[PDB]
């Protein structure tokens, strides 16, 4: 198959309302791992999953090597948004952000499939590193400082050694410290409600519950043709223990239940679902 | 692991 | 850049009242990142709230979680009242446990 690690990281300032924040967190696939706050009074990293809290001792100095990265980060990026305010000649009464994610996708042999780092200021996108890992695409001309400053220090080639290795490894040794977590696929758990609104009209709800990974596909049906417009379609949400919830509704006639029959597909489901009510 | 130093580096 | 934040209040498991359960209030699609969510019981603040580490979508968007453990009634009503700088007044969303 396909695993990823990827890397968030959020700073932004806030004027008259003490000094800047920075905020990262880890994922591998769809289950964060690890975090830290620059809020925090003395910023450790932090773990944020099972396997982190009791199987990471095969390297008793990860959580200090983490601690000192991660806060370097911090000032890096504390700087960062002075300077991308000098380049725009923003004003310093503003707040702003700048955000960057990385990180590497490996395939199902342990090598590496692709890695990536990408910046946003403000929400848009701001710089990136190119797919050969060795350029950079700066978004428009305040970026191309950036963009000089990065070149003329190198720092493509350091990104890239991280990329294709320490990425890489860290992923694999994650995986298998939390290979019952991380490789595991379980399937929603699916029904449909029933809830009349009129002598008319009735809701039905089709809901799958509790499954991990994050993707799945929720359809109705009246008779065998799709009602992708006529239904209603929230976004996929977190349960808060680690896995995820989504529904699909639609207005039917009274009595004319029995038709309308709800599909399900999950990649932890043996085969797809119908449901009928 | 988080990605090393940035060397204090500056956007 | 600035983009107004979507909310959905919905328990963790099925609500069965009078049993344990947790209340969720999720806020996805928003930026920037600040943003105020509070959860209501009968109209009032719940004091024991904490949320989920802050993150983004692909979209540069940021999503959070808040949460608190509750055990439903028949008459308490629960929601979840959000505030955020594209917001010229809090939006409020009751909890609905057929959604």
């Amino acid at each position: 198959g396909f695993h990823s690690l990827r890397y968030f990281y959020t700073a932004w300032s806030r004027p008259g309302s003490g000094e800047p924040r920075f905020v990262a967190v880890g994922y591998v696939d769809d289950t964060q791992f690890v975090r830290f706050d620059s809020d925090n009074a003395s910023p450790r990293a932090e773990p944020r999953a099972p396997w982190m809290d009791l199987v990471e001792q095969q390297d008793p100095q990860y959580w200090d090597r983490n601690t000192r990265n991660a806060r370097d980060a911090a000032q890096t990026y504390r700087v960062g948004l002075d300077n991308v305010r000098g380049y725009y000649n923003q004003s310093e009464a503003g707040s702003h952000t700048i955000q960057r994610m990385y990180g590497c996708d490996v395939g199902p042999h342990g090598r590496l499939l692709r890695g990536y780092d990408q910046l946003a200021y403000d929400g848009a996108d701001y710089i990136a590193l190119n797919e050969d890992l060795r350029s950079w695409t700066a978004a428009d001309l305040a970026a191309q400082n950036t963009r000089r400053k990065w070149e003329e220090a190198g720092y493509a080639e350091r990104d890239r050694a991280y990329l294709e290795g320490e990425c890489v490894e860290w992923l694999l040794k994650h995986l298998e410290n939390g290979r019952e977590t991380l490789l595991r696929a379980d399937p929603p758990k699916t029904h449909i409600t029933h809830h009349p609104i009129s002598d008319r009209e009735v809701t039905l709800r089709c809901w799958a519950l509790g499954f991990y990974p994050e993707e799945i596909t929720l359809t109705w049906q009246h008779d065998g043709e799709d009602q992708t417009q006529e239904m209603e379609l929230v976004e996929t949400r977190p349960d808060g223990n680690g896995a995820f919830q989504k529904w699909a509704a639609l207005v039917v006639p009274s009595g004319e239940e029995q038709r309308y029959t709800c599909h399900v597909q999950h990649e932890g489901l043996p085969q797809p679902l119908t449901l009928r009510w | 692991d988080f990605q090393e130093s940035a060397d204090s580096f500056l956007l | 850049i600035q983009r107004t934040p979507k909310i959905q209040v919905y328990s963790r498991h099925p609500a069965e009242n009078g049993k344990s359960n947790f209340l969720n209030c999720y806020v996805s699609g928003f930026h920037p990142s600040d943003i105020e969510v509070d959860l209501l019981k009968n109209g009032e603040r719940i004091e024991k709230v904490e949320h989920s580490d802050l993150s983004f979508s692909k979209d540069w968007s940021f999503y959070l979680l808040y949460y608190t453990e509750f055990t439903p009634t028949e008459k308490d009503e629960y929601a979840c009242r959000v505030n955020h700088v594209t917001l010229s007044q809090p939006k409020i969303v009751k909890w609905d446990r057929d959604m």
